């Protein structure tokens, strides 16, 4: 956003530079706001924005955008990650086992040549972490499919 | 394996059998192990008369096989043979065992506290005190007053300060070894309330040990049972002392309940003494005369005259160095920065008036009769709401009918420009003295319903409810805060309801809970500074728990600072640690936990001279951010207070330090505002005076807590600056003899004149106006050998002190 | 008094022990304050 | 004395292994934190993303680099790739506001 209020340019027998309790005031200067931006800082000056509570509503608005990233009803978006579940999923972690000789097979030549340039380059090439995150959705695999022995029976 | 012995019927084979054991064991340790199920058909016959040294030995391979507990529980079925014959070492494992379950067993019948206690056998409490024979016949006093904390129990500990000898006054520090240790109150001032009694029926009155619980115990009778033995024993002299300590270190409310059964030449004695006029005239002769300024760089940041929240800068920091002086030239030597002043800094001008006149209770009124909030109607109003601010600071704790007299004109004049320093002069002047009428007429000013007046009545209830833990108090101000659409009414009240709760430790947590689970930033910061008074001067981990946890997880930067700030208030009693946990909180990325910390730990350190916390500041004033260099200019202040040249090199280095960045344009105004606000700090008081939070006594100053957490945060509300006067305290040597009468006298001092210069032989001081000292200097003077006039009591700290006529 | 100044070696050395303990824990603490404040400047580096 | 310090060395103790468990949960929620900012490095900037006829290297960090527009520019380089790939000559995409070397 932005914010922006003109000052009196009847003001200039008096002095340009108010306010009293700074708090607001030189928390909202900063980042300084670039350059163009503050050169307006002369016969303009900038205000405040809080946002305001209300906060069931903010909550509720907050779960909205979250259904991005939870699931779509909360129930629905996982429950398709119970229709697809490993499908159909393998085939990109057949991808992410492909990622796994790939980048796994220039690992192994990390170390050694650790040992010929004596040591560190800085490095590491991350090249970590990663097919972890595959494991993770191992923990999916574990965890929908052990749903199956409640699913299946009664 | 000579336990298959065992299976023969007639005992002759098994006294037989533990004849063998006791002595070719050492290589059988172990082999006892699979057979001592075995022993324990020895162990469980009652008709076995040696079933007891069977114990013994079954001991004897639970020790090797690490069993201790257990060992413990055959040591008490071991009988008479066992606790006689003690060799090699068996005992100092069975003793640390049976000890330390001993007392943890003490501890679990005393949370009961009474009845369905368990059952405590006789044999592990006959070792207790049969082995503290060691402790009694071989006269050492640090194991014997040891195991007597071990024990948590009052009648062996009676005991032993009934041992013989002494121990002449070794019950004192005793007990500052225990509450340097102490856990929780619930025992402690149950042990602490037997020794003042067995002090009264020692030979030898002394009355530091009834100081240490009159600041300890503080309950409000036995201040008035104390005091009516004085007035029985018709004490005049020596009762100065502890009567003095009284109205120092003792709450307002102790004061009103000793005066309250006291009353029902010395009555008028007792009345100059707990009202403490004596004291400020004392002061005020005592900031005239000895008045070291130097108006030189009041003159370097006079003609600045930047047109940015130097407003307060300048006056704030000569109102510090100047306070109680009442010779104040500084309208005079600054002129046109004072025409300058426009909206809230008429407020701050007319307020450092009360600063700088703090004291002087009787002409205060008057005097300022020129500087009178006018009110002449070319409204400044904030100019004539100062002027009641002003009128509240001088008034802060005692006070009088000037109480009342802003309180008609908050009924008076306009509103809510009144409201904003006047409220804040009708509360501070009430503070502590859980006033009542003030609690009705603030809820009806409360709904006036305006903003900038929100923080006035907000610290203005919390300040007269200080100490009262009181209901409808909190209710109403958790009432009001819905319907409100301002946030320095929600401040204001969190304040509030902090301050409403001091030293609570744990009987505050259940609202600390509720304000800390709460959404609502501004409660939690509320919750912040309420578990910091409540838990001022105790280290204990609980409040550390969730204290720190919204230090960590919590998404507003603000109310972090508040969090990390609390530090230093419930721990400025161990300031040493506080470097070292702080040391990477202070490297954060937000420079807003960078502030809050660089604060900690300058209240927190402050009354010390450790030179960690200025090295871990010194990174802080080159951070890139300005209010953190801001901050870490006033911590490093705070640390160096009273403290010159030859305490820590840093002093002068940091003194051009200041007058450089507020004399250079180009550094920003924020970070330079607590450069001159360092100047008033470091020359508070000229140099006489400075901020105590810890008394010698070892209660903590309520006044200087309250005073330094209120001014925490200055950018919210300006006149908050003025709040930190209250902290400032008198460090001096007073000679007073008694009444009236003023002696003559000089006393020697061992330290160099370096350490005299404020900016040998024997030192030159008053002779009672009293004369500067520093608390590093009060302990190598002595008193004058040869003089008329020598103290009864023997010296060590400063103040004011009895003197005896020779 | 082996109650005592002499058990005072062993009660101090459990002590001791969790000193020792509690050091190699507060190392623990201090080079993950050295990561912690490298990422921390890191930060300073992206917010940069 | 001697068991009167013993029950005061455990203190700062406890303290610190307190502080022990803060700063573990402490730098844990702001490793998160830094897994969030690289998210945000990731993320920046663009897609799409203008590429630009690229000269040399002047030093550390910056560098100097036409546009497909040709004009010569000097721009910090992107944080976490100096070197290895950028190369003397290149055609570098720069950013759509800025045209930060990426």
């Amino acid at each position: 956003i932005d914010a922006f209020r003109l000052i009196n340019a009847n003001m200039m027998v008096l002095g340009h530079e108010p306010r009293q309790t700074t708090s607001n005031l030189g928390h909202l200067n900063k980042p300084s706001i670039q350059a163009l931006i503050h050169g307006l800082n002369r016969h303009y000056y900038s205000i405040t924005i809080n946002y305001r509570k209300n906060e069931l509503e903010q909550k509720m608005l907050l779960n909205l955008h979250k259904k991005s990233w939870m699931e779509g009803l909360t129930l629905q978006d996982y429950s398709e990650h119970c229709k697809h579940n490993e499908s159909v999923v393998k085939e990109m972690l057949e991808l992410a086992k492909n990622y796994n000789k790939a980048v796994e097979e220039e690992d192994k030549m990390t170390p050694e040549q650790l040992a010929i340039k004596n040591v560190g380059k800085q490095d590491p090439k991350r090249h970590l972490e990663e097919h972890v995150d595959v494991l993770m959705t191992s923990n999916i695999v574990q965890c929908l499919a052990a749903m199956l022995d409640t699913v299946v029976f009664k | 394996g000579i336990i298959s012995l065992l299976d023969e019927d007639e005992p002759q084979l098994k006294e037989f059998a533990l004849h063998k054991l006791n002595a070719v064991v050492n290589d059988f340790w172990a082999e006892i192990s699979e057979s001592v199920d075995k022993i324990e058909v020895l162990y469980e016959d009652e008709g076995f008369r040696s079933r007891q040294f069977a114990a013994l030995v079954a001991s004897k391979v639970f020790y090797h096989l690490g069993a201790f507990e257990e060992s413990l529980n055959y040591a008490l079925g071991a009988g008479d043979l066992f606790n006689v014959n003690d060799n090699s070492e068996y005992v100092e494992t069975i003793i640390a065992k049976c000890i330390d379950h001993y007392t943890k067993q003490c501890v679990e019948n005393a949370d009961l506290p009474e009845g369905e206690k368990k059952p405590i056998d006789q044999r592990l409490e006959g070792i207790v005190n049969k082995m503290f024979q060691r402790c009694l016949d071989d006269h050492k006093y640090k194991q014997a007053i040891g195991i007597a904390l071990e024990t948590r129990r009052l009648d062996v500990f009676e005991k032993t300060i009934l041992e013989s000898n002494d121990v002449p006054g070794m019950l004192a520090y005793s007990l500052k070894l225990c509450m340097s240790l102490m856990q929780n109150k619930q025992f402690r001032n149950k042990v602490l309330r037997v020794l003042v009694k067995i002090y009264m029926n020692l030979e030898k009155p002394d009355f530091i040990n009834v100081c240490q619980c009159l600041i300890f115990l503080d309950d409000p009778q036995a201040v008035s049972d104390i005091l009516e033995k004085l007035v029985k024993e018709d004490n005049l002299l020596m009762a100065y002392q502890i009567c003095f300590d009284l109205y120092e270190s003792a709450s307002q409310q102790f004061l009103s309940s000793v005066i309250q059964n006291l009353r029902t030449d010395q009555t008028l004695k007792m009345i100059k003494i707990l009202s403490g006029e004596m004291a400020i005239e004392l002061h005020l002769q005592f900031l005239i005369r000895n008045n070291n300024t130097d108006l030189m760089i009041l003159k370097n940041t006079k003609d600045a005259v930047r047109n940015s929240v130097c407003h307060t800068a300048t006056v704030i920091a000569n109102s510090f160095m100047h306070c109680g002086t009442t010779s104040d030239q500084f309208l005079r030597d600054n002129l046109e920065w004072l025409a300058r002043a426009t909206n809230w800094a008429k407020f701050t001008a007319t307020a450092s008036l009360g600063v700088i006149h703090k004291g002087h209770e009787k002409e205060a009124l008057q005097l300022m009769a020129t500087y009178l909030p006018k009110d002449t109607s070319p409204g400044s109003a904030y100019q004539e709401g100062g002027g009641l601010y002003a009128l509240g600071l001088i008034h802060a704790n005692h006070g009088g009918d000037i109480i009342d007299y802003l309180l008609n004109q908050l009924k008076n004049a306009s509103n809510d420009i009144v409201r904003h320093g006047g409220s804040l002069g009708l509360g501070l002047a009430a503070m502590g003295t859980a006033r009542q009428d003030v609690y009705d007429l603030l809820k009806t000013n409360l709904y006036q319903d305006d903003a900038v007046t929100g923080e006035a009545a907000g610290l203005a209830l919390g300040l007269v409810m200080l100490g009262s833990k009181n209901a409808q108090a909190i209710e109403d101000m958790v009432g009001y805060a819905q319907e409100t659409q301002h946030e320095k009414i929600l401040r204001g009240l969190a304040v509030g309801i902090a301050l409403v709760m001091y030293g609570r430790m744990e009987e505050a947590d259940a609202l600390i809970e509720s304000l800390c689970r709460d959404k609502d930033p501004i409660l939690r910061r509320s919750g912040m500074y309420t578990v910091a008074m409540a838990y001022c001067g105790s280290g204990n981990n609980k409040a550390i728990r969730r204290l720190l946890h919204v230090a960590v997880s919590d998404v507003n930067d603000d109310v972090r600072r508040a969090a990390v700030e609390s530090l230093g208030f419930i721990l400025f009693r161990t300031p040493e640690q506080c470097p070292s946990v702080v040391s990477l909180l202070s490297e954060s990325y937000n420079p807003h936990v960078r502030y809050g910390a660089a604060m900690a730990l300058g209240i927190c350190c402050a009354g010390t001279g450790n030179k960690e916390a200025i090295n871990l500041l010194e990174p802080m004033t080159n951070d890139p951010v300005n209010y953190v260099r801001q901050g870490a200019l006033i911590a490093s202040a705070l640390i160096m207070i009273q403290q010159t040249e030859i305490t820590c090199p840093k002093v002068n280095q940091f003194r051009q330090l200041y007058s450089k960045v507020i004399n250079d344009k180009h550094d920003d105004v924020m970070a330079k505002f607590g450069a001159i606000l360092a100047q008033g700090i470091l020359d508070a008081g000229g140099h006489n005076v400075t901020i105590s939070l810890q008394s010698r006594t070892g209660h903590t100053h309520m006044p200087s807590v309250v005073g330094v957490l209120v001014f925490t945060q200055f950018w919210f509300w300006f006149p908050l600056s003025h709040f930190l006067s209250l902290a400032y305290t008198p460090t001096c040597v007073i000679g007073l003899n008694k009444d009236l009468k003023m002696p003559k006298v000089q006393y020697k001092s061992n330290c160099k004149p370096s350490t005299f210069a404020y900016p040998t032989a024997k030192a030159k001081k008053k002779e009672k106006n009293p004369a500067r000292v520093m608390p590093a200097q009060l302990k190598v003077l002595t008193m004058p050998e040869t003089c008329r006039y020598q103290p009864f009591k023997p010296l060590s700290i400063g103040g004011i002190i009895i003197l005896k006529d020779t | 008094l082996e109650e005592g100044k002499a058990g005072s070696g062993l009660r101090q050395y459990y002590l001791s022990k969790i000193e020792e303990l509690q050091l190699i824990v507060n190392d623990k603490s201090q080079n993950l304050r050295r990561l912690q404040a490298q990422r921390n400047e890191l930060n300073a580096k992206v917010r940069l | 004395d001697l068991y009167s310090r013993y029950k005061k060395l455990q203190q700062e103790l406890e303290f610190l292994e307190v502080q022990e468990e803060y700063i573990k949960d402490e730098q844990k929620n702001l490793k998160k934190e830094f897994l969030h900012a690289q998210e945000e490095v990731k993320r920046i900037q663009s897609i799409p993303l203008v590429i630009g006829q690229f000269l040399e290297a002047v030093d550390q960090n910056t560098a100097i680099v036409g546009s497909t527009t040709g004009s010569n520019y000097y721009v910090r380089i992107l944080s976490t790739i100096d070197r290895e790939l950028l190369k003397p000559n290149a055609s570098v995409a720069l950013h759509k506001h800025s045209n930060a070397l990426v």
